[PDB]
């Protein structure tokens, strides 16, 4: 059970959008596809939902317009589509298998903004037990994602929400290894940025 | 459907209860449920049809209400148990509260404090950035003083926290102060300061760059 959610996003104010939610693992017509909002910082919101086979639609009022429920029986993938788009439609959204384990999608994080994609600069910051960095630094949009050595290294992460400041974001995250470890074998973050589809990796020397 | 959670965000012991609300807007007839939410994980199910505990969740999470009026427990926090939580009306439509954000209480902790230089590749800009760590400490609450040549720089810094740790209770800060290249290297020392309950003298980190 696959529910594989499209790419992050960025539009201009007014324009439209279509998030793909990509079922794959199980009869697409035995359950109806979710579309939820996510916050920032809290809060999730029920759009509405469809049903694959019957076709029945069911809306949230105040989504009713803004969003457009569809969904392709031949290639098992429920969509929403987005309609003039503010800034109050900046958030992460969700699609979910109805629940009668319980299956969501990943998220996809739609940006409304006149901005355009800058890719972040990654610094390599370097000085018992020794912590290292890296500091993401000035891009847009959200998200990027950080990992140390592959996902080797991970328990002595801490990665840092993103802060906006003067109209780009800029996180860092840490880890802690032993100081037996580095310098002799090697610490190298790896941060992905997807709306500019990059994936850049920086060994701390 | 309106639905009313109540609070908005928790803070509570380790062993300790809680209690969430919810009230809908009209009789939804016990049709609600409750989810936990942890970040870039599972909303999970936890409870549906008011009282029903879904399979594996224990005993001390339990859920109350009919009409309009609800309620979520769980006693005997553990650190695990940090998440937003969420109820779920199912009984026309659907609709989620507002969330309840709950943190769990544990023994002071002083932070581990780490300062950075700016990079050499950062040099290469007109900008450099001077980084500090402050890992795994409780109680949220934290000043992080800059000073430059003993000196306190209020602007042009960058604070966030992590969200609380789910295995150990704490929190982890991560500041960072920018300046131009050239007003870099106008200057020597650079402090990174740290004000918290456990130490009634700042954790104090520096490093002299003409040095
Ligand atoms: C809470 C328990 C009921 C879940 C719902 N399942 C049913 O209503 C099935 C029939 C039932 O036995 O009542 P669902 O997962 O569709 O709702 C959502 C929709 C959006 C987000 C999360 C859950
Ligand atoms: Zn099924
Ligand atoms: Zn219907
Ligand atoms: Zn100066």
């Amino acid at each position: 059970v696959q529910l594989q959610e499209s790419d992050a996003e960025l539009v201009k104010p007014g324009a439209s959008v279509k998030i793909s939610c990509k079922a794959s693992g199980y009869t697409f017509t035995d359950h109806v596809i979710h579309w939820v909002k996510q916050k920032p910082e809290q809060g999730l919101e029920w759009i509405g939902y469809i049903s694959p086979g019957n076709g029945d639609i069911k809306y949230n009022e105040k989504f009713k317009g803004k969003a457009t429920l569809t969904a392709d029986k031949s290639s098992s993938t429920a969509y929403m589509q987005l309609n003039s788009l503010t800034s109050e439609d900046s958030a992460v959204y969700l699609c979910k298998r109805g629940y009668y384990v319980d299956y969501w999608g990943q998220g996809t994080t739609l940006t409304v903004s006149s901005a355009k994609t800058t890719p972040p600069s990654v610094y390599p910051l370097a000085p018992s037990m020794v912590t290292l960095g890296c500091l993401v630094k000035g891009y847009f949009p959200e998200p990027v994602t950080v990992t140390w050595n592959s996902g080797s290294l991970s328990s002595g992460v801490h990665t840092f929400p993103a802060v906006l400041q003067s109209d780009l974001y800029t996180l860092s995250s840490s880890v802690t290894v032993p100081s037996s470890t580095w310098p002799s074998e090697t610490v190298t973050c790896n941060v992905a940025h997807p709306a500019s589809s990059t994936k850049v990796d920086k060994k701390i020397e | 459907i309106e639905l009313t959670q109540s609070p908005s965000s928790l803070s509570a012991s380790l062993g300790g209860k809680v209690t969430i609300t919810c009230k809908a807007s009209q009789d939804i007839k016990k049709y609600i449920g409750w989810y936990q939410h942890k970040p870039g994980k599972q909303p999970r199910l936890l409870i549906h049809y008011t009282s029903t505990l879904l399979p594996g969740i224990p005993s001390r999470f339990r859920g109350s209400g009919s009409g309009r009026d609800y309620s979520f427990s769980i006693s005997n926090l553990e650190p695990e148990d940090i998440a937003t939580y969420y109820c779920l009306q199912y009984y026309n439509l659907r609709t989620f509260g507002g969330g309840t954000k709950l943190e769990i209480k544990r023994a002071d902790a002083a932070p581990t404090v780490s300062i950075f230089p700016p990079s050499s590749e950062q040099l290469t800009s007109g900008g450099a950035s001077v980084v500090c760590f402050l890992n795994n400490f409780y109680s949220k609450d934290i000043n992080v003083k800059w000073k430059i040549d003993g000196s306190e720089r209020q602007n042009g810094v960058l604070n966030s926290w992590t969200d609380q740790d789910s295995k150990d209770s704490t929190y982890s800060m991560s500041s960072t102060l920018t300046l131009t290249k050239d007003e870099y290297e106008r200057h020597n020392s650079y402090t990174c300061e740290a004000t918290h309950k456990t130490s009634t003298s700042p954790i104090v980190k520096s490093f002299n760059r003409n040095e």
